[PDB]
RNA sequence: CAUUGGUGAGCAGCGAAGGAUUUGGUGGAUUACUAGCUAAUAGCAAUCUAUUUCAAAGAAUUCAAACUUGGGGGAAUGCCUUGUUGA
């Protein structure tokens, strides 16, 4: 469903054939002034021409244990190791150490 | 102040300063228009060759930078440069002492912000014409349709409708009239960056925290969203290429690359640029082209490209993380010392306390 | 990387077995 | 693996035109 | 005629509101089959000069010629290539002359014979202009007209030069043979193409064929329809059977520098920075005249079958490839081969040309052209006179 | 003995969370930067096609036209040239 209803938009007119990019947009070749709804369904076609519509954005939707829980926090996350934490112990193998 | 002997001819060696740059094509190629403070740079990205510079230097500097094809539109303190090859066509002087916050072509409008919280409407004086120049009107955003104006983007398919977009929420408008069609709720984060989509009714929305939103509008629901720890986001960009990918451009120099299909993300770039001068500055894909020209506030102004996939079988999953392409910088810091090293005035040595020569 | 002397290779007469004349061993 | 950096050319594609977008008087 | 095993591939509209040149290569390059989807080449070779091309009568190999120094003969199917010759005189065209072991290049002043390794074979002391250069298998016979009057006969069969007929015409500005004939079409700047044999000293017959110079001639499979282009943005197309040119195309937007014919019946016309093909324009009616555009859509007005605009260059030359439904159109950077749906043949005869042929085959096919070359008397107005 | 030869051990000596070498790929410059395409005063760049076609303008050496040939011979058979013969 739309959530905004532009009332404002259909009685508006485009006569169409003036521009010479939209004559992919004119459904025969006898139309050549067409109401804004239309028009509009035509035009997001022909954005439907240029891109199509990738997988994500038509089904991919956020609106006991889940399994997405660990997957979430990866994602959540680009430094996995914990180097906020002063820890107050020592790593091993790595000494953070500075000639003075 | 002026000089009798010498006389100002441009100020070498800067490529940007941070100004958020405008993309364009010319027929299948493309041009960056970049700030550097009172005048303005034009490149091929192809090269990274300079193509032109502003005729004037601008009486203050240039707050915003749109680029349709042949027509860049800057915008200093009051007032809107219309132009054609770097040449000063028509300037348009906002009926405000108020500062040119961003701005937005679409349609036969122009559409500029100022920091009153309201947006300038300039048609153009005939769709037969080609630049703006009839003054429309000026609508505004009070405090309770939406906070500080952060961006004017159209959304492609949206008949004179105007997407303005705060610090709150979204709203818009219908252009030839001058009503508001729709208001959105604000989001409960401090929305920063805006950025439209090549799949329909989607605004991205980078807020002050790690957080960007798709957001719809014929539903006006926020579809999806995807997180980010800790970091202030800067720039947003999609990836037009053939798959689906999303730029995350920070204001701590990093540039995060998602696929929102397997809803993962693909590599992190790490200080591409300089923090201290505002992070990542802007990052935007080319149009159908698997190259990301980003831009810091180093004086610097990378391009940077995915290679084509190496998975013969897969294609989409292995993703080759993004390689550097060419790049035009400067001295980040001022210079502390220049000299004239040729004899023919070719070159000049500069150094700054960005501890470099150039 | 080229080697030096790049001349033009041509017929060799005491060397190409397509000559009748050198048709026999 | 074979690392290498491929010679990438600029390919030819399309974008929506927003100067399209206005409809004028009645 | 049940026998024919392959029928040819068609472009249908499908609608009026849907149209037929409007479809662009990498659209294409989308529905058809993968083999033959990939055999459009995109051989950007931008540091030489612009290229010319042509494939062999089989498709096998494929030979290019960049105006600088490229001779390049590919086994172009497969990725073996047989040639790679450096010049540094600037050639101008080339041809295999019986196999893709044997071929011969169009230089600045000589033309040269060459091996499929790149070796030299044959540098021609005649010939000291080399325009265009042409071959018939029929009659093993290397037509070569140049910047000169003259017009050269090698039978390199026996390796000797048969005949060299002075046009009094001056440079040779265009050259196409006939298949179906073996006559030779050269066109020069009068408007004027004159026929040839080697024996007749005097031309076949001459033809005003345009206004200003010839810009290229092109003719049938069958011989009956030549499309001839003048530099006037005119191009004629001459029924060489009667001697009438069909149609008058006037008023290019440029005019073309080739022009092609296909198989089929297609033809290709190349102003250069623009590749345009029409179908079964050869044909008889003015309805069938080939036209850019068609007002309202009438079916008597014809419109161009395919479309292509290059970009960046001003493409030199183009050929079929003529068992195959794409085109070799050389630009300045290189070859592109696009992709037709029904411009070659579908069923080739074997026992005329093997477009899949053994090398065994090959030289079993060479023994058995050089029992049955003609000698050069029989070049005639008609074959079977 | 000079080794002024290197191997080989080593050591003094240099010396900040390695040093030394070898190479693949790509980008940047290697002439002094005014944008891409087209039919170009303009349109394009999501497109030129169901205005691209009419219109005008548009045809001399009365056939000047190898400025191009390794050098000698000859040049039968061809061609060229005039002499000469018929239609």
């Amino acid at each position: 469903e739309a959530a905004w209803i532009d009332s404002d938009d259909e009685k508006i007119k485009v006569p169409i054939l003036v521009t010479n990019k939209t004559k992919k947009l004119r459904t025969s070749y006898n139309e050549s002034k067409i109401n804004g709804v239309h028009y509009i369904n035509r035009l997001r076609s022909q954005f439907e021409k240029i891109y199509p519509r990738p997988k994500w954005v038509d089904d991919e939707s956020d609106s006991n244990g889940d399994i997405n829980a660990l997957t979430k926090i990866l994602s959540t996350t680009y430094n996995y190791k914990d180097t906020l934490s002063n820890s107050k112990l020592l790593p091993p193998k790595k000494l953070d150490i500075v000639r003075l | 102040k002026n000089s009798k002997i010498f006389s100002p001819f441009r100020i070498i060696g800067n490529v940007s300063n941070g100004v958020p740059f405008a993309t364009g094509t010319l027929g299948s190629t493309f041009y960056i228009v970049t700030c550097v403070g009172k005048t303005f740079q034009i490149y091929d990205a192809n090269t990274l060759h300079l193509l032109f510079v502003s005729e004037k230097e601008t009486p203050s500097s240039i707050v915003a930078l749109s680029a349709h094809f042949h027509y860049v539109y800057a915008a200093y303190e009051n007032k809107v440069g219309i132009y054609k090859r770097g040449i000063e066509e028509h300037l348009l002087e906002l009926e405000t002492d108020a500062n040119v916050e961003h701005l937005c072509i679409f349609g036969d409008y122009l559409c500029a912000s100022t920091d009153d919280n309201s947006i300038f409407i300039y048609k153009k004086s005939d769709p037969q014409d080609k630049y703006p120049s009839e003054f429309y009107t000026k609508l505004t955003v009070t405090e309770i349709q939406g906070g500080e104006i952060v961006s004017l983007q159209h959304l492609a398919t949206y008949l004179n409708k105007l997407t303005v977009v705060t610090k709150s929420n979204v709203l818009l408008f219908n252009v030839r009239t001058g009503k508001l069609v729709f208001t959105s709720n604000e989001f409960p984060d401090q929305i920063t960056t805006a950025e439209p989509a090549p799949v329909l009714d989607i605004i991205a929305l980078g807020t002050v925290t790690g957080e960007v939103i798709m957001f719809n509008m014929r539903k006006g629901k926020r579809i999806r969203t995807i997180k980010i720890p800790q970091s202030r986001i800067s720039s947003l960009s999609f990836r037009t290429d053939g798959s689906s990918h999303l730029s995350v451009g920070t204001s701590s120099g990093d540039l995060i690359f998602y696929d929102l299909d397997r809803r993962s993300r693909i590599h992190v770039l790490k200080n591409i640029h300089r923090e201290s001068y505002g992070g990542v500055t802007q990052a935007t894909f080319l149009n159908g082209q698997p190259i990301i020209v980003t831009s810091g506030g180093d004086n610097s102004l990378k391009e940077y490209v995915f290679d084509p996939s190496l998975s013969q079988g897969s294609g989409d999953v292995v993703v080759q993380p993004p390689r550097y392409l060419r790049s035009r910088g400067g001295h980040s810091q001022p210079p502390s010392y220049i000299a004239f090293a040729d004899s023919q005035s070719h070159f000049m040595l500069s150094a700054s306390k960005d501890r470099s020569l150039w | 990387t080229r080697k030096f002397g790049l001349v033009k290779r041509t017929l060799n007469t005491k060397k190409d077995q397509r000559l009748k004349k050198n048709q026999e061993n | 693996v074979v690392r290498e950096a491929k010679k990438v050319e600029m390919t030819e594609a399309r974008a929506y035109n927003a100067d399209a977008d206005t409809a004028k008087a009645a | 005629d049940y026998l024919l095993p392959e029928s040819n591939g068609y472009l249908e509209p499908e609608n009026e509101l849907e149209k037929t040149f409007k479809v662009q290569q990498s659209e294409i390059k989308s529905s058809v089959d993968v083999s033959t989807a990939n055999k459009a080449l995109d051989l950007s070779l931008k540091e030489f000069g612009p290229y010319h091309i042509k494939y062999a009568k089989n498709g096998t190999h494929l030979l290019i010629t960049g105006r600088k120094g490229h001779v390049a003969s590919m086994d172009w199917r497969k990725g073996q290539l047989r040639a790679e010759l450096f010049l540094n005189e600037t050639c101008h065209s080339a041809t295999y002359l019986q196999n893709e072991q044997y071929f011969a290049v169009a230089q600045k002043k000589y033309t040269f014979i060459y091996d499929h390794e790149g070796t030299e074979l044959h540098r021609l002391k005649q010939h000291i202009e080399a325009r265009h250069l042409d071959f018939l298998p029929y009659h093993y016979l290397l037509v070569t007209a140049g910047e000169t009057g003259w017009l050269k006969y090698h039978d390199v069969s026996t390796g000797q030069l048969v005949s060299e007929l002075r046009t009094k015409a001056g440079p040779t500005m265009a050259m196409a043979q006939n298949p179906w004939n073996a006559v030779m079409h050269l066109g020069h700047s009068n408007g004027t193409v004159s026929l040839w044999s080697p024996s007749m000293p005097e031309p076949l017959v001459k033809l005003l064929s345009a206004r200003g110079p010839v810009n290229s001639i092109a003719i049938d499979r069958s011989g009956y329809y030549m499309a001839t282009t003048g530099a006037d943005r005119s191009m004629k197309i001459w029924d060489i059977r009667n001697f009438k040119q069909l149609h008058s195309v006037e008023s290019l937007p440029t005019p073309g520098t080739n022009v092609s014919i296909s198989d089929t019946g297609l033809l290709a016309l190349s102003r250069g920075p623009h590749v345009t093909l029409w179908k079964d324009a050869l044909k008889l009616s003015g309805d069938s005249k080939p036209c850019f555009g068609s007002m309202g859509g009438n079916p008597h007005r014809n419109t161009p079958y395919m479309s292509h605009l290059f970009a960046g260059n001003k493409v030199e030359n183009l050929g079929f490839v003529p068992f195959e439904d794409l085109l070799g159109v050389g630009h300045q950077t290189g070859i592109t081969n696009l992709i037709v749906p029904g411009a070659g043949e579908a069923n080739y005869d074997a026992l005329e040309l093997n477009p899949f042929e053994t090398k065994k085959q090959r030289q079993e096919q060479e023994v058995r052209t050089l029992l049955n070359k003609l000698p050069a008397d029989t070049i005639t107005l008609d074959p079977n006179s």
